[PDB]
């Protein structure tokens, strides 16, 4: 059984968005289905459920008037509607299928099938490249990079294309009150290599198109 | 509860 | 509505020890349907236990689940370095499917300081009309740090953010970074751009500062 999702969605306060799951392997109509969400650095919330041979759903009181959960018996596909979107909707977004035990295929309810999730950011903000700064360096020296005002998640960030990894820390985005995220970059260095290596920030953010190899010097 | 129903789904088409 | 309580929300273990996880449920959990998920950063959950004390075919022996009515456990008998992640409970013994808040296992070591770097804004960035001043608290244990910007002494209040990263797999540190956001007017109206550090390896704040 394999699970796959549709993809990341940025979707404006008040709008609905639909997330689709498509099953591959075993059988589809005959085992639960549920929907469940993970706001950034939060819990795990079960959303509801669906039966596709009985159209038998279940949803959480939180979202029962707000969530719609289809199936599509044709196409292996389960879809979670959810309307009304407000900022506190943004999450990863998972859709979840229970297990089987002995190889008679009996249910176990427990969530044995997990879909790779898809991020649904509620937002008014448009698509923006971020401008990226040097930090630069004052027996240890640091610098960085800074990589402000983007929209949306995600971007990478490699340090000479990948051949430094020792000692350096990509922070996780924070969201500004414009609605724009921002990142720090950072790596700890020899001061003696300073006068010797070269240190690029090789920054990555494909919905712009910004790709910025930002050569950060003292 | 709706967590046992495929339990008896299960069961009932052997 | 069933609460399933997580305590404590994080275990700071060796590789090698045991744990135990509690999961206490506010009502009697039907039919001992209770699952245990692990989930590391970036990665789906993934099922460990369910009907409190079954096993998938595929999870490690290590991991065991007890527990009836509103106690339940789980047992990893020797933290191996893939077991530091979060662990979640969830109910279903009725329609309304709950999960913990989880715990968080992660690897105990010995206290470190940060160490404490300050970045002034670029000349790039100044030209724009903004200027965001960084602070780095590098490699530093345990997680509970304190960050504070002053300027010309003065608190600084909501012109700040901060984030943290994941627990390091080499060295079970943590970093952190500090952004302190300004317009350039507002950056060339003060001389003194200070970040004052709290943590438990400092036996007292440790102030990095420039002058404009
Ligand atoms: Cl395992
Ligand atoms: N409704």
């Amino acid at each position: 059984v394999q699970l796959v999702q549709s993809g990341a969605e940025v979707k404006r306060p008040g709008s609905s968005v639909t997330v689709s799951c498509k099953a591959s392997g075993g059988s589809f109509s005959t085992y639960a289905l549920s929907w469940v969400r993970q706001a950034p650095g939060r819990g795990l919330e079960w959303m509801g459920g669906v039966i596709p041979l009985l159209t038998i759903t279940n949803y959480a009181p939180r979202f029962q008037g707000r969530i719609t959960i289809t199936a599509d018996r044709s196409t292996s596909t389960a879809y979670l509607e959810l309307n009304s979107l407000r900022p506190e909707d943004t999450a990863v977004y998972y859709c979840a299928r229970e297990g089987t035990t002995g190889c008679g295929g009996k249910p176990i309810g427990a969530f044995a099938h997990w879909g790779q999730g898809t991020l649904v950011t509620v937002s008014s903000a448009s698509t923006k490249g971020p401008s990226v700064f040097p930090l630069a360096p004052s027996g240890t020296a640091a610098l960085g990079c800074l990589v402000k005002d983007y929209f949306p998640e995600p971007v990478t960030v490699s340090w000479n294309s990948g051949a430094l990894t020792s000692g350096v820390h990509t922070f996780p985005a924070v969201l500004q009150s414009s609605g724009l995220y921002s990142l720090s970059s950072v790596v700890t260095v020899p001061s003696s290599s300073l006068g010797t290596q070269t240190y690029i920030c090789n920054v990555n953010h494909k919905p712009s198109n910004t790709k910025v190899d930002k050569k950060v010097e003292p | 509860n709706w967590f046992d129903i495929t339990n008896w789904l299960w069961y009932i088409k052997k | 509505e069933i609460v399933l309580t997580q305590s404590p929300g994080t275990q700071s273990l060796s590789p090698g020890e045991r744990a135990t996880l509690s999961c206490r449920a506010s009502q009697s959990v039907g039919n001992n349907k209770l699952a245990w998920y692990q989930q590391r950063p970036g990665q789906a959950p993934r099922l460990l236990i369910y009907g409190a004390s079954s096993r998938p075919s595929g999870v490690a022996d290590r991991f065991s689940g007890s527990g009836s009515g509103t106690d339940f456990t789980l047992t990893i008998s020797r933290l191996e370095p893939e077991d530091f992640a979060v662990y979640y409970c969830q109910q279903y013994g009725q329609s309304l499917s709950t999960f913990g808040q989880g715990t968080k296992v992660e690897v105990k070591r010995t206290v470190a300081a940060p160490s404490v770097f300050i970045f002034p804004p670029s000349d790039e960035q100044l030209k724009s009309g903004t200027a965001s001043v960084v602070c780095l608290l590098n490699n530093f244990y345990p997680r509970e740090a304190k960050v504070q910007w002053k300027v010309d002494n003065a608190l600084q209040s909501g012109n700040s953010q901060e984030s943290v990263t994941e627990q390091d797999s080499k060295d079970s540190t943590y970093s952190l970074s500090s952004t302190l956001t300004l317009s350039k007017a507002d950056y060339e109206k003060h001389k003194v751009y200070a970040c004052e550090v709290t943590h438990q390896g400092l036996s007292s704040p440790v102030t990095k500062s420039f002058n404009r």
